[PDB]
């Protein structure tokens, strides 16, 4: 398998700013279109960079989620794959880590004007 | 219009097959799904198929005991239910979605709220025991 | 591509290419990156709108009338096809979409990313 | 680590040049912003460079007045600020951030949240006249 909400997956980016190359991304489409949809919504996960300095990114720390680097979600590089491009689920995020997620997305994609 | 047929009261272990048949129209090109409706429950998606045979769906619960099969040739689609289990009581209904469709995916289709163009009055599914 | 990219704004951009149930080709899209990244970010947020159909048929679709916005056809607007584009693809501008319609945008965009916690 | 000065009393219409100066590593591996802090205002950014000198971004309300280069032989990086208006009166600082870069942006590291490694201590600059 099932394909959850902050699930990090092992997946075929190219071709592609835009982050391109089989790259770790997360889960960040409801559960429901993750069921049913042929297709699920990413953000990319990148290990260039090690601190998040905008809002729109989220840190995640190599010693707590079995990770190559120290790397940075990037919640302003989001896209919509077939589900066949998953390879191999790594881990998951916590509802902790979710939730900075949750608040990085609705920096993002401007939800928060009011 | 669309009708479905085949339910009736069955005892545990029992089995059933479902008819979805329409009239004045042709299914071979549309999205056929079947929904199940239990008092106090909510609705589920049972199984689906796109217009294409190749991608059809069926529900956790479902899986290894329902079979869906489209007969273009009757116009009608199928809904064989094996393994019939308490928990299978409900109002079975079959909806039809119209070509344009977006995607060739029976699982799309069986989303809980997905809006049929067509749908029938339900066939009353009972399994006690 | 533009020079004043803001939310909202209806963009013709190269999608090309993709793989699957994915929205590619050069097709109207829809802006939806804030407007801080809009301005200083290299790349934009967009979600793909198609003509293919014209009835939104799941909670995370939303429709345009054509007698409105100029358009081709009424279209619908996928808020479960989205992807971030470099600036360049941004081809020509055809519109933006009024409050009250992005406002629709907003919800469908809130239930298809799960942000309702 | 990043020292900036040059900032004074102009009146419209003159001129002023900005330093930036760091001791300890070397801009030319850095993106480089400027920015300025007016009065109950947001931070805006100004002037920005990413670590190649290739892809500068300068703001709409300061372009073609303000020019940013770097120099590689002093390790250090300038604002030249002609045509100067009142309303550039504001606090200005220069800040550094160490690579590598995410993107090669002049326009993502100008942007007024981007938390840089290295900030100057900052500079007023005052523009009036009687």
């Amino acid at each position: 398998d099932p394909i959850r909400r902050g699930d990090v997956y092992l997946a075929d980016l190219s071709p592609v700013s835009e982050q391109g190359g089989v790259r770790p991304v997360v889960i960040i489409q409801n559960d429901t279109g993750n069921k049913y949809s042929p297709t699920v919504i990413v953000a990319a996960i990148t290990g260039r960079i090690n601190k998040a300095k905008i809002p729109t990114h989220v840190e995640i720390e190599k010693k707590k989620y079995k990770l190559d680097k120290d790397s940075v979600i990037l919640l302003e590089q989001i896209r919509t794959l077939d589900k066949k491009r998953l390879k191999e689920k790594l881990t998951y995020l916590s509802d902790d880590k979710m939730k900075e997620v949750d608040n990085a997305l609705m920096i993002s994609l401007g939800l928060n004007a009011v | 219009q669309l009708q479905e047929s085949g339910g009736g009261l069955v005892q545990p272990g029992g089995s059933l097959r479902l008819s979805c048949a329409a009239s004045g129209f042709t299914l071979d090109y549309y999205a056929i799904g079947w929904f199940r409706q239990a008092p106090g429950k909510e609705r589920e998606g049972v199984s689906c198929i796109s217009s294409s045979d190749g991608s059809t769906y069926y529900a956790d619960s479902v899986k290894g005991r329902f079979t869906i099969s489209r007969d273009n040739a009757k116009n009608t689609v199928y809904l064989e239910m094996n393994s019939l289990k308490p928990e299978d009581t409900a109002v079975y209904y079959c909806a039809a979605e119209a070509p344009p469709l977006l995607y060739d995916s029976g699982s799309y289709y069986c989303q809980p709220l997905y809006q049929y163009d067509y749908w029938g009055q339900g066939t009353q599914v009972t399994v006690s025991s």
